[PDB]
C-alpha cells in the first residue's frame, strides 16, 4: 500500500508521529509531539541517518490505556504496512502507556506527557 | 464510499459481518443439509434444525474446505440470507486456516470472482488477523476452534511457516469426551439435542484446574467441585471432576488416546523452531483465541505451565481477551476498515489479468 503520509515517511532523519482516527493515519501537529491522548493509538517513526547515507527506522506504535480496540489494532497493522512499505528496514515496538521503552521515552526531550481523552472508537 | 464484508469460515460456526462493526453480524453453523431421500438445499440453523428430514453435511475440516459445492452454498446463503448483500456490490475479506493448501487459497478466489462477482477479496491467516486485534505485530497466537489447535508464532506482521504447529484436538473433541465421560456417572446423552446439551455443560460448568491431581484429590474428598445443572425439562443432575476432566484433555491429549503433546507443549515447540532472537517476545505475547479457548483458568494454566517450560528469567504472559471467540472476525473487521486496505485486495481487474494464482503475490 501507498497511503499519502506513507510517501512523506522516513524521507530524512528525525521523528514523525501519526494518531489513528477512525480507521485512518492521520499526523499529529509537529507543536504538540509528546502530548498523547490516553485513549487514542498512535504511530511513531524515528528516522536516523546512517553512514552510508541511508536511514535507520524504528517504528513504535503507541497504545494508550483507555484506546479502543479499532485503534489499537489499526496501530499495529499500519505499522506492520509502513515498515512493508520501508522494505522491511523498521524494527517495530509496541509501546504501552506507563511501560514505554527508554529509547521511546528517550525521543521527547522534555519528556512526553498524558492527557485523557482522544477521538472516538471507529467502530 | 464502499462497504466491505467479513467472512470468517469456521469449521463449526462461520462468523459474518460488515467491516467497520465490531461484532459479526451473523453467526450461524457452517452446515449444508439436504433431503435425506429426497428448497433443494438449507444451510446453517434452518438446515439443523430440519435435520429430521434432511441429511447434514460440514464441508470445512480442520479449517480447510474439502467440499467446494456445498461451500459455495454455505457462501450463497451467507451474502443473500444471513447478510442480506448482493455480493458483486461488495469487496470481501474471507479468512484460512494455517498452512491452508495453495490449491485451496485458488479455489476460494475462484468462486468469489467467478460464481459471485465480488469486486474485490482477500484473504488473510486466521491466527494473524486475531493477533492484529490484540493490537500486537508480534506474538505466538494458540487458536483452538472446532477441529484443531494451532500455535502460530508471528514476527513483525507475518506468520513464521516453519514454526507452525498444530494439535488435532479441538472443541467438538471436548464435547465428545465430556459426552463419554458424563455416561461413567450414568448419563446418556447420544442424540443430537442430548449432545448440544452436553456442549452447554462444556460451555457453562467446565472450566481447567491450576493443578490437575490436587483437583482430582479435592473432587473425591468433598462435594465442593459440585454443580447442578438442568435438563430441557426438569432433570436435574450433578457434574464433578467432569468439568475439569473435560479441558484437562487439552494439555493432556492421552486422555483421549492420543500420542500428541497437549496444547502448552505444542506452544512451547513452535517457539523453538523460531530464531532464538525472536523467542522472547514470543513468550511475552501468548494469545489465545477462539472459543475451546474460553475455559475459565486457561490462561492461568498456560502461564504456569509455559513458565515451567522456559528458562526462570524468561517473561511468560498470556493474553486471553474476553472476545476473544470473535477475535479472528474483529481483526478482519479492522483490517478491511483500514483507509490502505483499497490497495491490498485482489479487484476483478486483476483476477482477470492474472487469474486465481493472484492470491499468492497478493495475499501472504
Ligand atoms: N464458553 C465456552 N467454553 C468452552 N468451549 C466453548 C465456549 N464457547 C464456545 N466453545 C466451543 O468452541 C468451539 C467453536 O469454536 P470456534 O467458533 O472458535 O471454532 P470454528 O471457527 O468453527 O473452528 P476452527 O477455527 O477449528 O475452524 C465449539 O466446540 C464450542 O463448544
Ligand atoms: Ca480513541
Ligand atoms: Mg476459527
Amino acid at each position: 500500500v501507498e497511503h499519502p503520509e506513507f510517501l512523506k515517511a522516513g524521507k530524512e532523519p528525525g521523528l514523525q508521529i501519526w494518531r489513528v482516527e477512525k480507521f485512518d493515519l492521520v499526523p499529529v501537529p509537529t507543536n504538540l509531539y509528546g502530548d498523547f491522548f490516553t485513549g487514542d493509538a498512535y504511530v511513531i517513526l524515528k528516522t536516523v541517518q546512517l553512514r552510508n547515507g541511508n536511514l535507520q527506522y524504528d517504528l513504535h506504535y503507541w497504545l494508550g490505556n483507555e484506546c479502543s480496540q479499532d485503534e489499537s489494532g489499526a496501530a499495529a497493522i499500519f505499522t506492520v504496512q509502513l515498515d512493508d512499505y520501508l522494505n522491511g528496514r523498521a524494527v517495530q515496538h509496541r509501546e504501552v502507556q506507563g511501560f514505554e521503552s527508554a529509547t521511546f521515552l528517550g525521543y521527547f526531550k522534555s519528556g512526553l506527557k498524558y492527557k485523557k481523552g482522544g477521538v472516538a472508537s471507529g467502530f | 464510499d464502499v462497504q466491505a464484508l467479513v467472512i470468517d469460515n469456521g469449521s463449526g460456526m462461520c462468523k459474518a459481518g460488515f467491516a467497520g462493526d465490531d461484532a459479526p453480524r451473523a453467526v450461524f453453523p457452517s452446515i449444508v443439509g439436504r433431503p435425506r431421500h429426497t428448497k433443494d438445499s438449507y444451510v446453517g440453523d434452518e438446515a439443523q434444525s430440519k435435520r429430521g428430514i434432511l441429511t447434514l453435511k460440514y464441508p470445512i475440516e480442520h479449517g480447510i474446505v474439502t467440499n467446494w459445492d456445498d461451500m459455495e452454498k454455505i457462501w450463497h446463503h451467507t451474502f443473500y440470507n444471513e447478510l442480506r448483500v448482493a455480493p458483486e456490490e461488495h469487496p470481501v475479506l474471507l479468512t484460512e486456516a494455517p498452512l491452508n493448501p495453495k490449491a485451496n487459497r485458488e479455489k476460494m478466489t475462484q468462486i468469489m470472482f467467478e460464481t459471485f462477482n465480488t469486486p474485490a477479496m482477500y484473504v488473510a491467516i486466521q491466527a494473524v488477523l486475531s493477533l492484529y486485534a490484540s493490537g500486537r505485530t508480534t506474538g505466538i497466537v494458540m487458536d483452538s476452534g472446532d477441529g484443531v489447535s494451532h500455535t502460530v508464532p508471528i514476527y513483525e506482521g507475518y506468520a513464521l511457516p516453519h514454526a507452525i504447529l498444530r494439535l488435532d484436538l479441538a472443541g467438538r473433541d471436548l464435547t465428545d469426551y465430556m459426552m463419554k465421560i458424563l455416561t461413567e456417572r450414568g448419563y446418556s446423552f447420544t442424540t443430537t439435542a442430548e449432545r448440544e446439551i452436553v456442549r452447554d455443560i462444556k460451555e457453562k460448568l467446565a472450566y481447567v484446574a491450576l493443578d490437575f491431581e490436587q483437583e482430582m484429590a479435592t473432587a473425591a474428598s468433598s462435594s465442593a467441585l459440585e454443580k447442578s445443572y438442568e435438563l430441557p425439562d426438569g432433570q436435574v443432575i450433578t457434574i464433578g471432576n467432569e468439568r475439569f476432566r473435560c479441558p484437562e484433555a487439552l494439555f493432556q491429549p492421552s486422555f483421549l488416546g492420543m500420542e500428541s503433546a497437549g496444547i502448552h507443549e505444542t506452544t512451547y515447540n513452535s517457539i523453538m523452531k523460531c530464531d532464538v532472537d525472536i523467542r522472547k517476545d514470543l513468550y511475552g505475547n501468548v494469545v489465545l483465541s477462539g472459543g475451546t479457548t474460553m475455559f475459565p483458568g486457561i490462561a492461568d494454566r498456560m502461564n504456569k505451565e509455559l513458565t515451567a517450560l522456559a528458562p526462570s528469567t524468561m517473561k511468560i504472559k498470556i493474553i486471553a481477551p474476553p472476545e476473544r471467540k470473535y477475535s479472528v472476525w474483529i481483526g478482519g473487521s479492522i483490517l478491511a476498515s483500514l483507509s490502505t486496505f483499497q490497495q491490498m485486495w485482489i479487484s476483478k481487474e486483476e483476477y482477470d489479468e492474472s487469474g486465481p494464482s493472484i492470491v499468492h503475490r497478493k495475499c501472504f
